[PDB]
C-alpha cells in the first residue's frame, strides 16, 4: 500500500487569469525573433530581392504587429462578451476588422 | 453516536501544526524562481469597527488571488493585515473530530455544519523528493503497513503523513466524496488543502477522492459503501503495457501483470498498433492470445463471477468459459454456484444466443462449448437452478435454434438431468 | 455487525418462522419428533442460558 | 524562405490572445489571426519597401519603418521617430 | 413588418435630407451660445453641419445594426450603441 494520491488538475480558466495577469503585468516580446525575422523577409521577398533589414526595423515591425494584435484581440473580445459568450471566434474577428474600418 | 477517538487517533503520530521541508529548496513555488512582483490584489482593506475584523478578501468578495488560489500576504498586498484571505496562514480549520468507523478504521467527521466551497481543513505531512518517498515506501511495504500516507504535492515532490502530520490523513476514500483537495500558493510555497464540494451537516463523515497511482502496487478493495462504488482502489496505471483490460476481469482470464506486459512489449515495440488504456473497447486478439489455465483458488472464482456481471465482450466470456472447461476444483465450482453463476451464464448465453451480434455457426461453437460444464458440474438440488431459472433460456435458446440438433439433444440432456434433482426445504415464514 | 434499532440481535427474526410445518417436514423424512426441540432451541438462541 | 507564416506557433499567438484580457480560444482562430498579422505586416512591409526604394537604398532602415507606421497613423515611440 | 422594409427600401433610395431644418438649426445656435455670445451664423455652415451629422449618424446606425446582427438579434439596443462608439475609438 505505497501508492501515492494525485493532486489532479486546475479548473479551466484558474491557470489562464494567472497566466492573463501574469502576461498584462509583464513586458517581454511574445513572438519569437527568428521565425518573425523570416517572415519580414518572406513579405519583403515578393516585391524586390537583395533587400538588407537592420535589427531596429525588424524591433520596430515587431513592436508594431504585437500592439495591433493586442488592440485587435481587446475588441474581440469585446465583441464575444456582446454576444453573450466567453470564447472568441473568427466572426468576431472579422466583425471587429469591419467596424474598425480596415475591412471593407 | 459512536464514542470519539480524537485523542487517541492524536497520539499514533507526532501532531504538526505546519508542513516539514527535507531541504529549503523543495516545495518553491514556480519550481524555485522567486516572482519579486508578488501579485498584490487592489482590494481594499473593510474594517468593522465594532468587532475589529478586516472583512477584506472575503468569500463573496471579488478578491483576484482568491480566485487565482493565491493567498494575501500581510505588509505587501492593499487588502492589509488579517484579511479573509489568509485561511492557510492563519490555520483556521473547520472543526471536526475522530470516530472509529466499521471497516476502514479511524475517520473524520464533521463537528459542525460546513458550508460549500468552505476550507475544511489543510493536508500536512512532511515535504519530500523522489528518492527518499521510494525508500520510506520500501519501508512501509516491508514494515507491512495496509494504509496510504503518500499524496503528490507536485512533480518530484510528494508529502508523508505516516509519522508527522495533521487530522486530514484520516479522511477516508469515497467514490462520491463529499470534499476534494486543490492546490494552492501561499507565498512563495504550495500547499494543498481540502475544500467542501457541497453542504455537509454535523456529524457526516468528511471524505475526499484519492484518485490514487499504485505505481504498480496490488489493488486494495473499496469499502465506501457508496452505490457508484468501482470495488477498487485506484487510477491510471503506469504509462503503458500495465493493463488492456480491467483487473478483476484480467485476473478472471487467468492474465497478471507479466501477460499484461509481454503482449504489448512484443507488438507495440514492433510497430503495431496498441491503443491507450480504455477498458471500453475489448481487444479480440490479447484475448485469443491468452494462456489460459484451471482455477483452484475462490477469489479467483470471485474475479470469474464478476467479469460475467461485468464484461459484455463475446471473446472474453468465451475464452473465460473455455478457463471454466479445464477447470475442474470441485471447491471451486460450489463457490460459482454461491455466487450463482448459472444467473451469470444465463444473461452470457442471452447476449450470444438470443441477441445476435455475431454468425450462426459461430455462436452454435459457443452454445457447445457452453454446455459442457454446465453438463459436468456437481448439482444436488433444484434451489440452485431457482436461483436462476436458467432452463427456462436453455428452452427459448433450442427453440431458437432448433435446426442445430446436438445444441437441442444436449440441452434435452441436461433439463433430465436437472429435472431429477429435488427442491431443497425453506421453511415457511409467517405472514 | 449492524444491529437494528433499539434491537441487540436479529433473534427476533425467530418470531416469524413456522416452526410446525419444519417439524413436520422433519418426521415426514427423517421420522424424528423434534417439535419441542425447535421451541428449546428458538427460546435458548432468544435468550442463552437463562434462569429457569 | 517558403511558407514560414507557421512560425507565428499556436502557444504564441495564445500569449497574445492573452494579454487582451481572452480568457478562451477557439480553435479556428488562429488561421484567421495569420491572415490579418499578413495583411498588416504586408502594408507597412510595402510602404516601408517604396520608402527604401526612394531613398536609393539597398536596406531597409527602423526610420522608414517608423515613417510608415505614421503615415497609417500607428505613430511609434522610441525608434528615433 | 412588410412597411419596415418598405421604409428601408424608400430612404435607401432618396437623397433629401431627413433631419427637420429648424430644429437642428436652434440645436446648433443653442450649443454654440454657450462658447460665444452673440454668435452669427452662416446658411451654407448650418447645411454643412447638418450634412455632416446626418452621414455620422447613418453610419453609426449601420455599424450598429451589424452588432445588433452579431447577438442573434434583430432590434438594436443602448448597448449596441456604446459598443459601436467604443470599438469605433469615441469615448
Ligand atoms: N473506503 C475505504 N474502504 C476501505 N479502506 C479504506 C477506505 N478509505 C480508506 N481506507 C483505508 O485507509 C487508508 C487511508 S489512511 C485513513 C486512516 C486509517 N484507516 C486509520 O484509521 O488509521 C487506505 O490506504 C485504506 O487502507
Ligand atoms: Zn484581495
Ligand atoms: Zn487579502
Ligand atoms: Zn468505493
Amino acid at each position: 500500500t505505497g501508492g501515492v494520491m494525485k493532486p489532479h488538475r486546475y479548473r479551466p480558466g484558474t491557470v489562464a487569469l494567472r497566466e492573463i495577469r501574469r502576461y498584462q503585468k509583464s513586458t517581454e516580446l511574445l513572438i519569437r525573433k527568428l521565425p518573425f525575422q523570416r517572415l519580414v523577409r518572406e513579405i519583403a521577398q515578393d516585391f524586390k530581392t537583395d533587400l538588407r533589414f537592420q535589427s531596429a526595423a525588424i524591433g520596430a515591425l515587431q513592436e508594431a504587429s504585437e500592439a495591433y494584435l493586442v488592440g485587435l484581440f481587446e475588441d474581440t473580445n469585446l465583441c464575444a462578451i456582446h454576444a453573450k459568450r466567453v470564447t472568441i471566434m473568427p466572426k468576431d474577428i472579422q466583425l471587429a476588422r469591419r467596424i474598425r474600418g480596415e475591412r471593407a | 453516536y459512536p464514542a470519539d477517538k480524537t485523542e487517541e487517533a492524536l497520539t499514533t503520530f507526532k501532531t504538526l501544526s505546519q508542513n516539514s521541508y527535507q531541504n529549503k529548496t523543495l516545495g518553491n513555488a514556480h519550481n524555485g524562481r522567486s516572482t519579486a512582483d508578488g501579485m498584490s490584489c487592489d482590494c481594499e482593506e473593510n474594517w468593522d469597527t465594532v468587532s475589529g475584523i478586516n472583512n477584506a478578501c472575503g468569500e463573496y468578495s471579488e478578491c483576484i488571488n482568491r480566485l487565482t488560489s493565491i493567498e494575501c500576504i500581510s505588509g505587501t498586498c492593499s487588502c492589509g493585515d488579517d484579511c479573509q484571505n489568509q485561511r492557510f496562514q492563519k490555520k483556521q480549520y473547520a472543526p471536526i473530530a475522530v470516530f472509529e468507523t466499521e471497516k476502514k478504521g479511524y475517520g473524520v467527521r464533521a463537528q459542525a455544519d460546513i458550508r460549500q466551497d468552505a476550507f475544511i481543513y489543510e493536508y500536512l505531512g512532511e515535504v519530500i523528493d523522489e528518492s527518499t518517498f521510494r525508500k520510506r515506501k520500501e519501508n512501509y511495504d516491508n514494515q507491512g503497513l495496509e494504509h496510504f500516507y503518500f499524496m503528490m504535492l507536485q512533480k518530484g515532490e510528494f508529502i508523508d503523513a505516516t509519522a508527522k502530520g495533521g487530522l486530514g490523513r484520516f479522511c477516508n476514500h469515497s467514490c462520491r466524496p463529499n470534499a476534494y483537495v486543490d492546490k494552492w500558493e501561499v507565498g512563495n510555497k504550495l500547499r494543498m488543502g481540502i475544500f467542501a464540494k457541497r453542504e455537509i451537516y454535523k456529524g457526516e463523515e468528511i471524505c475526499f477522492d484519492y484518485n490514487v497511482d499504485r505505481y504498480g502496487a496490488n489493488p486494495q478493495k473499496c469499502y465506501c459503501g457508496e452505490d457508484n462504488c468501482i470495488g477498487f482502489l485506484g487510477g491510471r496505471t503506469q504509462t503503458d503495457s500495465a493493463n488492456i483490460l480491467p483487473v478483476p476481469i484480467a485476473e478472471a482470464l487467468g492474465s497478471t501483470n507479466a501477460q499484461e506486459q509481454r503482449w504489448v512489449r512484443l507488438m507495440k515495440e514492433q510497430n503495431k498498433s496498441i491503443k491507450a488504456s480504455d477498458y471500453s473497447s475489448i481487444n479480440e486478439d490479447y484475448v485469443n492470445s491468452l494462456e489460459m489455465r484451471p482455477i483452484a483458488d475462490k477469489d479467483e472464482a470471485s474475479k470469474v463471477t464478476s467479469a460475467l456481471l461485468k464484461t459484455q465482450d463475446y471473446i472474453i466470456l468465451r475464452k473465460l468459459i473455455e478457463r471454466v472447461s479445464l477447470t475442474k476444483d470441485p471447491e471451486v465450482l460450489k463457490e460459482i454456484v454461491r455466487l450463482r453463476g448459472y444467473q451469470c451464464v444465463a444473461n452470457i448465453l442471452t447476449m450470444i444466443v438470443l441477441d445476435q451480434e455475431q454468425q450462426q455457426v459461430d455462436v452454435e461453437s459457443f452454445t457447445l462449448s457452453v454446455l459442457d460444464m454446465l453438463e459436468s458440474w456437481p448439482n444436488s438440488s433444484r434451489n440452485r437452478i431457482s436461483s436462476s431459472q436458467i432452463e427456462s433460456v436453455l428452452e427459448s435458446v433450442k427453440t431458437k435454434l432448433k435446426k442445430i440438433q446436438p445444441i437441442g439433444k444436449k440441452i434435452n440432456s441436461l433439463l433430465n438431468s436437472w429435472s431429477k434433482l429435488e427442491i431443497s426445504y425453506k421453511i415457511p415464514k409467517s405472514q | 455487525r449492524s444491529p437494528p434499532k433499539d434491537e441487540d440481535d436479529l433473534t427476533f427474526k425467530l418470531d416469524e418462522l413456522i416452526l410446525d410445518d419444519y417439524a413436520t417436514e422433519l418426521e415426514r423424512k427423517h421420522q424424528l419428533k423434534k417439535r419441542s426441540t425447535l421451541q428449546i432451541i428458538k427460546e435458548e438462541l432468544q435468550s442463552r442460558y437463562r434462569e429457569i | 524562405l517558403r511558407d514560414n507564416i507557421q512560425g507565428i506557433t499556436k502557444p504564441a499567438i495564445r500569449r497574445l490572445a492573452r494579454r487582451g484580457g481572452v480568457k478562451r480560444i477557439s480553435g479556428l482562430i488562429y488561421e484567421e489571426t495569420r491572415g490579418v498579422l499578413k495583411v498588416f505586416l504586408e502594408n507597412v512591409i510595402r510602404d516601408a519597401v517604396t520608402y527604401t526604394e526612394h531613398a536609393k537604398r539597398k536596406t531597409v532602415t527602423a526610420m522608414d519603418v517608423v515613417y510608415a507606421l505614421k503615415r497609417q497613423g500607428r505613430t511609434l515611440y522610441g525608434f528615433g521617430g
